[PDB]
């Protein structure tokens, strides 16, 4: 899960 | 040393005025009159609504209620994505175990997003479209069942939230506590994310004495509001699981089910 906040956390 | 104290104050607040386009600053601008420029669209009924939704929203089949409370996701969502840039900001976050980081935001987010909505609202309503419109806090809470309680909350946080008199420098520092909760459910790595909070709390002890000389309370009266979030957002929660399974025309956007998903 968390797909979404994964690639909005790494840069 | 508390030079270095106001030093990471003054970091978390520029962070934060890069990360966050409308301030508590700019949105109280507009609710009172500082500025001239074109006051926002005031919609505060069913015939103010259809006209304005052009000025707010930069379909038109679905009932009033769930496009209201589509808009209400699509802002959500925005603000999720401005949290977590400020997130990043904060000294030590990126270096924290990727999966911790995730889990922060998860049971943080929400939490923010009452706490900087309360930045956007008065009595009587809300800025929304980046302060281009206002709508009633009446025609919101108006809103057929379950809509109507679904908004109303966030209000009433706000009211009692805004008696504090926080500016956007103590805001910066009172989101950055909440973020690195070091007691969130699932996460790996305590240790480092408690010696973060400790010392943004020392941060935000010296920011409060110094910006409220006046009001000794402030700092004891914030880390219970960070507490009454978490029960406040339980409450968001559940109610937007009972939307969702019991209307049929419900299309949760993706990363809010991503944060809602085994939220417990
Ligand atoms: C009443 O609020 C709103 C109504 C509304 O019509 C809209 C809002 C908000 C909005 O920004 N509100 C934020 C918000 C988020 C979550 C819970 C809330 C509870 C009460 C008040 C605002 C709340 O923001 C919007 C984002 C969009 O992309 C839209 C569209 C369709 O493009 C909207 O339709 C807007 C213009």
């Amino acid at each position: 899960r968390h797909k979404i906040l994964h690639r909005l956390l790494q840069e | 040393e508390s030079a270095d104290l106001r030093a990471l104050a003054k970091h978390l607040y520029d962070s934060y005025i890069k990360s966050f386009p409308l301030t508590k600053a700019k949105a109280r601008a507009i609710l009172t009159g500082k500025t001239t420029d074109k006051s926002p669209f005031v919609i505060y009924d069913m015939n103010s609504l259809m006209m304005g939704e052009d000025k707010i929203k930069f379909e038109q089949s679905k009932e009033v209620a769930i496009r209201i409370f589509q808009g209400c996701q699509f802002r959500s969502v925005e603000a999720v994505q401005e949290i977590t840039e400020y997130a990043k900001s904060i000294p030590g976050f990126v270096n924290l175990d990727l999966n911790d980081q995730v889990t922060l935001l998860k049971y943080g987010v929400h939490e923010i997003i009452y706490t900087m909505l309360a930045s956007l609202m008065n009595k009587d309503g809300v800025l929304i479209s980046e302060g281009q419109g206002f709508m009633t806090r009446e025609f919101l809470k108006s809103l057929r069942k379950p809509f109507g309680d679904f908004m109303e909350p966030k209000f009433e946080f706000a009211v009692k939230f805004n008696a504090l008199e926080l500016d956007d420098s103590d805001l910066a520092i009172f989101i950055a506590v909440i973020i690195l909760s070091g007691d969130r459910p699932g996460l790996l790595n305590v240790k480092p994310i408690e010696d973060i909070q400790d010392n943004l709390l020392q941060a935000l002890e010296l920011q409060l004495k110094l910006n409220h000389p006046e009001s000794s309370q402030l700092f004891a009266k914030l880390l219970q509001k960070m507490t009454d979030l978490r029960q406040i957002v339980t409450e968001h929660v559940q109610l937007l699981q009972v939307i969702k399974k019991t209307e049929t025309d419900m299309s949760l956007h993706p990363l809010l089910q991503e944060i809602y998903k085994d939220l417990y």
